[PDB]
C-alpha cells in the first residue's frame, strides 16, 4: 500500500488544462516515473512524478482542493 | 482590521500572537513543520498546514511554502514573531510582493537596521549616542586597523555586522591575535550568516544592557515605552530581564526615549522596535536595534498596560497610534525568566517527553509557554519552552512573586534551567538592582 | 480537550491572487 | 509584620493567603483535615497540622483544634479567609482571648454586622439606605404584618438573620401563604444554623446585585475600592462576577463610597469587608455586609492594583492605612468565572480524581485554584475547585480574553461547570451587560 | 498490630507531672483501661486509654514533642 506525498504546499489538480483528460484515474496503473498530478503554487505549475511502478489503488484527495506538505496524495498497490 | 494572518513561526510567540489575533478576532493560520503537529498553538488554530519537514531549514526559513500556505488559506497578513524570518528583509519584501501585509518594518528599514555598520552611521546622523569604535567596516590595512584600536583604546571587541544571537563576537586584547581574530571572526560569519564583513568597536567592561521598546506607525508618529534592564546575561544571550531599568531616573528616561522616538521618526519606522543601549557613567552607547518584537517584551506590557502584539496588528492594519507619549504611565516593576530545556550544568539542549507539568499561578505571575504534560519537545529547535514574568508595585515584591512563583513549577521527564532562575533570584546583588552584563558569568566563575 | 483535534481539511473556496510575473 | 500565622481553611484561599504570607516574609502555619494532606497549600505550607477527621464539623469548625494548632507552633495570628468560621463572633473573641490576633474586624463588629436586623438598623442610622421591610424580627402580630407587607406592596421576602449562602430564603407572594413560610423557613433555620430568628424585606423584581469592598484600618481611616456586579447567579449563588459595575458613573460610585466609608468610620470597622447593595432606578438598597474577604475580591485586586489580603495582614499587624482615597484609582475591567466540580445540569456535586489538567494562562489572565494532576477531590466539602480572573482595558477586552481562558483550560476525571460558564460568556445579553439578578435562571428556559 | 493514635492537637508528655513516673513503659503491658500518655492542650492534660490488651512493643514519640490529631505514638502486639 504504498502512499504518494505532496511535495510542497499548493492546490491539487488532475487535468494540466480546465477542459483536458485526467493525467490518471484509479485502476489503470502507472510506471516508474511519470506525471500523475498537477500541484499549483504561486503559479508555476508543479508535475508530481511517482516513485514506484504499481497500480493506482486510488486517490485521497479532488481537484481543486489545497493540499499540504506530506499529504497523501495517491495509493498505489 | 486583518481578514486573516500566518503565524509563520512557533513555540511561545505562536501562542502570543494566536492570543492577540482571537482577542482581535482574527482568523489564524498556523503554519508548522512536519514535527510541530502537537504544538499548541498548531491544535488552537483555525487553519493548519504543514509546510516542510522538521527541520528548520526545510519548514520555517522556507519562504515559498509560507507564502503558499498564506495563498491556499486565503490570507492577507504574516505575523514573522521573532527569530527565524522576523528580520530577514527578503522576506519582507517578497511578502509585500505577492499583495500580502507583512506585520512589522519596510524591508528597507530593515536592510538599514539589518546591518549595524549602517544602523550606527545612521543613529548618529540622527543624534543617539553610539559606543566609539571602528566607524566603518573593517579592512585588510592593518597598520589602519592597529591605529584604530589605539585610538579607540583597548580592549577591543569584533562584531559581525551580520551578527545575531551573540555569536560572531571575539573579545581582543592587544595587537598579537588581532589579526587570527578576525580571521576567525570573518570564518564563522561565513558559516553562519553568508555575510563576512566585521567591524571593531570599543569593548566597555562595566556596562547595563538597557533597551527601549518604541511604537511607530510609519505615518509620523512614534512613542517609547519606559525600558528594560537585560543585564543577566550568559553567553550573551539573556536570561533574567526586567522593566523598568533600576536607577535610569524619569529624567534620563525621557532624554533617551524622545531621542529614541525622534531616531524612529528619521528613518520612518513602523510597527514595533527596540533600540539597545548600553548604560554606563550615565551615558547610554547605541550597540544595535531589534526590528521586531522582542522575547522579554512581555515586562514592558505588564508595567504600561499595553498590549505590543496587538499594536503591531493594528499598525499593520493601517490604523494610526492610538496611544499618546503622555498617556503612557509606568506603574510597577516586572521582572522574567526565561525558562531553557537544557541540562543546567552543561548548557546543553535536552530534547525529551515531559511527563509532569504544572505552571504557577498568582497575582500577578504570568506564565508564557508552549508546553503541557505529554509534550515531546522536539530536538531541531532552539531550547526555550516558556517564560514567567511576575510583577509587583516594586522590585522587590517581583522578585518574591517571581521566587514563590519558581517553586511551584513542575517540569519533570527533560532537563530543564528552573534551578538556575531560581538561583539567580536569590543571589544578592542582583536583588540589590543594577548588576552589570558581565555579572553572571563571574557568579558561576566557569 | 484541545489536545485531541479532528484535524480538519482547509476549504477550497478561499483564494489569493499572486502577481503572475 | 507577624511572625506567624496560621491558615485556618482550605482550597484556593488557603493558597491566596500563604502566598500573600510568603510574599511579606510572614511563616505560615497550614492547619488541614485527615482528607487534605494532598492540598497544595499543605504542601507547600512552612509547617503542617492535622486537627481532624474529615468531616468539616470536627476539623475546620473545630476552635479547640486550631487553636491547639497555633498554641504548639507557637503562632501570633489565625486568618480564617472566607467561610467556615471567617463569620463566627465566638471564633473572633475567643481567638483574641487566647492570645493570638484575629486577622478581621472585631467580635463586636462582627456580631453587630452579622445580625441583619442590627445591621439594617445600624445603615439607617450612619445614612445608608436600606431597602423597605419589616424595620425588625418578625412577632406574632400577623395584623401587623399584613399591614406593614401591604404597605411596602407585595411581593415579599421572609430572610434568616443567621442565615448564608443563600439557603433559609423564601419569597412569598401574598397573604396566604406567609404565616406557613415563615414557619418552615424558621423551621429551617433551627435545623441549619441553629438560631430561628427571621425578618421580612421587600422583593424588587427587577435589581442589580451590587457591592462595595472597603478597607478599614480600625484607627478611624476607611476607604472603598470600587465596586463588583454580582448579578449572573443561580440558586443565590453568583457564578459571575466582574467589576467595575457596567452603568454605575463615577458620580454615583464616589456616592456610595464616601456613605460606606463613613459608616464603617462610625462603627468602628477594621480589616476588609463587603457592601453587598441591590441597584435599581439609581438608587442602592443595602441588603447585608459581609464581614470577611469576598470570594470575588481578586476582581477588585485586579482593577485597583491593591492586594487585599496583603491589606488584611498588615492592618491586623497595626499599621495604619497606607493608601488614600484619592490614590485609589480603576483602571480596566475584570470578569471572574467560578469553576465547580459538580454536573454542568444536575448541579450536583462530582467528587473524584482528576486525570489531567492544564490550567489556562497568557496575558491578563489569572488562574486562582489548588487543584493539580492526580489530585482527588473529596466529598466533605463544598464544590468550587478554582477561580478564573481575566482582565482587560474594557469590558469586551475581559470577555474575549475570558473566552479564550476557558476555552484553553482542561479538566478531566470529574464533571466541572466549564460549558455552563462558557455559554455565559457566549450570551448576548451578557455581553452588552446591566443583566438583572435573575437572568441566568431564566436563560434555562425553565 | 494495633496503633493508639493522638484524638487531638496538643503537646506530648509522658509523665502527669514534672518529676514523676511514667505511666508506660517500654516491655510492661498494658489493658484496655489504663493510662499511656499525656496530651496537654491549653493547660488541660486529657489522657489517652488503649483499647486491646497487649505488650508496649515501641513507642513511636518523645516526651515533649508537639503532636497532630491522628498522630501515631504506640504500638501494642
Ligand atoms: N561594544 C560593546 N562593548 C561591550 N560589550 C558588547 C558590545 N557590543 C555588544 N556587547 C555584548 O554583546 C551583547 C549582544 O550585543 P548585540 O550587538 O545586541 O548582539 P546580538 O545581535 O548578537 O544580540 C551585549 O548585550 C553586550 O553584552
Ligand atoms: N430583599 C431582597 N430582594 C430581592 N432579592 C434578594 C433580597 N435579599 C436577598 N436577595 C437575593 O438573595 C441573594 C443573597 O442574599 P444575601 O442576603 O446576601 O444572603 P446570603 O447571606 O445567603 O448570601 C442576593 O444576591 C439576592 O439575589
Ligand atoms: C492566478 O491568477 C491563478 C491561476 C490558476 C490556474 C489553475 S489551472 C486549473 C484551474 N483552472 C483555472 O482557470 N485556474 C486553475
Ligand atoms: C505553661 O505555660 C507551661 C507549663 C507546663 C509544663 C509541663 S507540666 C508537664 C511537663 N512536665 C514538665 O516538667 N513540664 C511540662
Ligand atoms: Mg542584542
Ligand atoms: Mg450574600
Amino acid at each position: 500500500g504504498h502512499i504518494v506525498r505532496s511535495p510542497m504546499v499548493g492546490t491539487f489538480y488532475r487535468t494540466p488544462s480546465p477542459d483536458a483528460k485526467a493525467f490518471i484515474e484509479v485502476g489503470q496503473k502507472v510506471n516508474v516515473g511519470d506525471t500523475l498530478c498537477i500541484v499549483e503554487a504561486m503559479k508555476m505549475m508543479n508535475q508530481i512524478e511517482a516513485d514506484k511502478s504499481g497500480t493506482v489503488k486510488a486517490i485521497l484527495v479532488e481537484s481543486g482542493q489545497p493540499v499540504e506538505f506530506d499529504e497523501p496524495l495517491v495509493v498505489i498497490e | 482590521m486583518l481578514d486573516k494572518i500566518v503565524i509563520a513561526n512557533r513555540g511561545e510567540i505562536a501562542l502570543r500572537i494566536l492570543r492577540a489575533c482571537k482577542e482581535l478576532g482574527i482568523k489564524t493560520v498556523a503554519v508548522h513543520s512536519s514535527a510541530d503537529r502537537d504544538l499548541k498553538h498548531v491544535l488552537l488554530a483555525d487553519e493548519t498546514v504543514c509546510i516542510g519537514p522538521a527541520p528548520s531549514v526545510k519548514s520555517y526559513l522556507n519562504i515559498p511554502a509560507i507564502i503558499s500556505a498564506a495563498e491556499i488559506t486565503g490570507a492577507v497578513a504574516i505575523h514573522p514573531g521573532y527569530g527565524f524570518l522576523s528580520e530577514n528583509a527578503n522576506f519582507a519584501e517578497q511578502v509585500e510582493r505577492s499583495g500580502f501585509i507583512f506585520i512589522g518594518p519596510k524591508a528597507e528599514t530593515i536592510r538599514l537596521m539589518g546591518d549595524k555598520v549602517s544602523a550606527i552611521a545612521a543613529m548618529k546622523k540622527a543624534g543617539v549616542p553610539c559606543v566609539p569604535g571602528s566607524d566603518g567596516p573593517l579592512g585588510d590595512d592593518m597598520d589602519k586597523n592597529r591605529a584604530i584600536a589605539k585610538r579607540i583604546g583597548y580592549p577591543v571587541i569584533i562584531k559581525a555586522s551580520g551578527g545575531g544571537g551573540g555569536r560572531g563576537m571575539r573579545v581582543v586584547r592587544g595587537d598579537a591575535e588581532l589579526a587570527q581574530s578576525i580571521s576567525m571572526t570573518r570564518a564563522e560569519a561565513k558559516a553562519a550568516f553568508s555575510n563576512d564583513m566585521v567591524y571593531m568597536e570599543k569593548y566597555l567592561e562595566n556596562p547595563r544592557h538597557v533597551e527601549i521598546q518604541v511604537l511607530a506607525d510609519g505615518q509620523g508618529n512614534a512613542i517609547y515605552l519606559a525600558e528594560r534592564d537585560c543585564s543577566m546575561q550568559r553567553r550573551h544571550q539573556k536570561v533574567v530581564e526586567e522593566a523598568p531599568a533600576p536607577g535610569i531616573t524619569p529624567e534620563l528616561r525621557r532624554y533617551i526615549g524622545e531621542r529614541c522616538a525622534k531616531a524612529c521618526v528619521d528613518i520612518g519606522y513602523r510597527g514595533a522596535g527596540t533600540f539597545e543601549f548600553l548604560f554606563e557613567n550615565g551615558e547610554f552607547y547605541f550597540i544595535e536595534m531589534n526590528t521586531r518584537i522582542q522575547v522579554e517584551h512581555p515586562v514592558t506590557e505588564m508595567i504600561t498596560g499595553v498590549d505590543l502584539i496587538k499594536e503591531q496588528l493594528r499598525i499593520a492594519a493601517g490604523q494610526p497610534l492610538s496611544i499618546k507619549q503622555e498617556e503612557v504611565h509606568v506603574r510597577g516593576h516586572a521582572v522574567e525568566c526565561r525558562i531553557n530545556a537544557e541540562d543546567p550544568n552543561t548548557f546543553l539542549p535536552s530534547p525529551g517527553k515531559i511527563t509532569r507539568f504544572h505552571a504557577p499561578g498568582g497575582f500577578g505571575v504570568r506564565w508564557e509557554s508552549h508546553i503541557y504534560a505529554g509534550y515531546t519537545v522536539p530536538p531541531y529547535y532552539d531550547s526555550m519552552i516558556g517564560k514567567l514574568i511576575c510583577y509587583g508595585e516594586n522590585r522587590d515584591v517581583a522578585i518574591a512573586r517571581m521566587k514563590n512563583a519558581l517553586q511551584e513549577l513542575i517540569i519533570d521527564g527533560i532537563k530543564t534551567n528552573v534551578d538556575l532562575q531560581i538561583r539567580i533570584m536569590n543571589d544578592e546583588n542582583f536583588q540589590h538592582g543594577g548588576t552589570n552584563i558581565h555579572y553572571l558569568e563571574k557568579k558561576l566563575g566557569l | 480537550s484541545w489536545i485531541e483535534r479532528i484535524k480538519s481539511n482547509i476549504t477550497p473556496t478561499r483564494k489569493a491572487s499572486i502577481p503572475e510575473g
